[PDB]
């Protein structure tokens, strides 16, 4: 039993919970095919949330729907008790299935920059009929793709087989940063969140404040920290796949005017927004790792968990 | 005195509300909570059942109040996770405030709990314990 602290630090949603559920994949409790049950009810919330999510950008953005019934089924969507369901409805698959496929619905999702709504709302209104099946069982990448808060400080050890690393999982936003003095204490190694998607986005937390430039200012402020000079610090720059999307019309150079490369590629961008990373350091005998990764794919994980593992321990053995 | 029968505390794998029935049951899950430092999403959401119930328009104002500045003000004490959409949705609310004043939040708050900490109070082993 030697054992080493891992902190995941990230702002909301950068991907920190999906990095500790692919840890129990690849190094842990394991997701049996009974487990997996468990979610079920999740997703089905998932589901429901994004909708009730794109039915006030409706409003809130003044898109019409093409159909006029389809604002009938939006009030029926609208008035679900999330918490409630348990069993997914026919009409309610009705209602979801008709609103998904109405185009002015469909005008509302590509606008998602512009309002809250999970990155995994396509993933699953495209599996819609796959999900309502009486008999559904969710997949493995299913239950990466699950949005679920994290509150507060959960520790997460894991024996792999020299050493039992233990990860910490924390809350991202700003209301949950003040709890994160109750973990800072014996870190080995911090492991730093970032959304590379995120460049065109704003905060859940306040109005008209570009993500990014949250994490930014949050990573330099972790650096500074003087309790973290002998820490290793490993950042992450994580949903690349969703960078490839999202590159190819939202155009980096109209949030950060600095970016002189070249528009629509996904690569010079993220080189760029490491760039930006490393240069918010001021310790000049400090060097940090770091990756680019999605986190709901496990076998891409592994050539990075696998391969920080060995950088942690160079670092905090020999 | 005041202790759960093993099959009682087992009844509590049912629901989270078989949990939340039992006197015991709360008192274990928030001392739970606090040991993960969120038992601040428990405290609201106790407070907003009370709040539910509450009859003059007095105590339906003063108690508006309390709770804002407790769980939703930022920077609040108890600031509880949630979107500045639904923090302002209240704020407003507040001058006149009725019965289902935070129940958006509360909600919220339940299923932030139901998905979350509860799965994790019954994987502890001070829990596990207790069905034996
Ligand atoms: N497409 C994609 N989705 C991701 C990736 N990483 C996380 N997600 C999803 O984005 C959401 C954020 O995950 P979560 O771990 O809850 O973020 P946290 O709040 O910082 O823990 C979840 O719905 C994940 O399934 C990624 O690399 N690609
Ligand atoms: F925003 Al998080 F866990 F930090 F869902
Ligand atoms: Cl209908
Ligand atoms: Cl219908
Ligand atoms: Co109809
Ligand atoms: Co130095």
């Amino acid at each position: 039993r030697r054992e080493l602290k891992l902190l995941l630090l990230g702002t909301g949603e950068s991907g920190k919970s999906t990095f500790i559920k692919q840890m129990r994949i690849i190094h842990g409790s394991g997701y049996s095919d009974e487990d997996k049950r468990g979610f079920t009810k999740l997703v089905y919330q998932n589901i429901f949330t994004a909708m009730q999510a794109m039915i006030r950008a409706m409003d809130t953005l003044k898109i019409p729907y093409k159909y006029e019934h389809n604002k009938a089924h939006a009030q029926l969507v609208r008035e679900v008790d999330v918490e409630k369901v348990s069993a997914f409805d026919v009409p309610d698959y009705a209602a979801i299935k008709s609103l998904w496929n109405d185009p002015g619905i469909q005008e509302c999702y590509d606008r998602r920059r512009e309002y809250q709504l999970s990155d995994s709302t396509k993933y699953y209104l495209n599996d819609l009929d796959r999900v309502a099946d009486p008999s559904y069982l969710p997949t493995q990448q299913d239950v990466l793709r699950v949005c679920v808060p994290t509150t507060g400080i959960i520790e997460y050890p894991f024996d792999l087989q020299s050493v039992i690393f233990r990860m910490v999982d924390v809350g991202g936003q700003r209301s949950e940063r003040r709890k994160w003095i109750h973990c800072f204490e014996n870190v080995t190694s911090i492991m730093f969140l970032v959304a590379l998607s995120e460049y065109d986005q704003v905060l859940v937390e306040s109005d008209n404040e570009n993500r990014m430039e949250e994490s930014k200012a949050l990573f330099r402020t972790i650096i500074t920290y003087p309790w973290f000079q002998n820490s290793s610090v490993i950042l992450f720059l994580n949903k690349k796949d969703l960078l490839e999307e999202k590159i190819m019309y939202s155009h980096l150079v109209d949030y950060f005017p600095e970016y002189d490369g070249p528009q629509r590629d996904a690569q010079a961008a993220r080189e760029f927004i490491l760039k930006m990373f490393v240069d918010l350091n001021p310790d000049s005998d400090k060097i940090i790792y770091s990756h680019f990764t999605c986190a709901t794919d496990t076998e891409n994980i592994r050539f990075v968990f696998a391969a920080v593992k060995d950088t942690i321990l160079q670092l905090n053995l020999k | 005195f005041g202790s759960p029968s093993p099959e009682e505390a087992q009844l509590w794998s049912e629901a989270f509300d078989e949990l939340l029935a039992s006197k015991y049951g709360l008192a274990a899950f928030r001392a739970f909570l606090k040991s993960e430092f969120c038992e601040e999403n428990i405290e609201f959401w106790l407070a907003c059942e009370d709040f539910k119930k509450t009859k003059s328009p007095q105590k339906l104002s003063s108690k508006a109040r309390k709770i804002y500045t407790d769980f939703i003000e930022k920077e609040a004490p108890k600031e509880i996770n949630i979107d500045f959409q639904t923090k302002t949705l209240i704020a407003q609310n507040i001058q006149e405030a009725t019965s289902g004043c935070f129940t958006t939040a509360q909600k919220r708050v339940y299923s932030l709990m139901e998905n979350n900490s509860y799965p994790r109070f019954l994987e502890s082993e001070f829990y596990q314990d207790l069905c034996k």
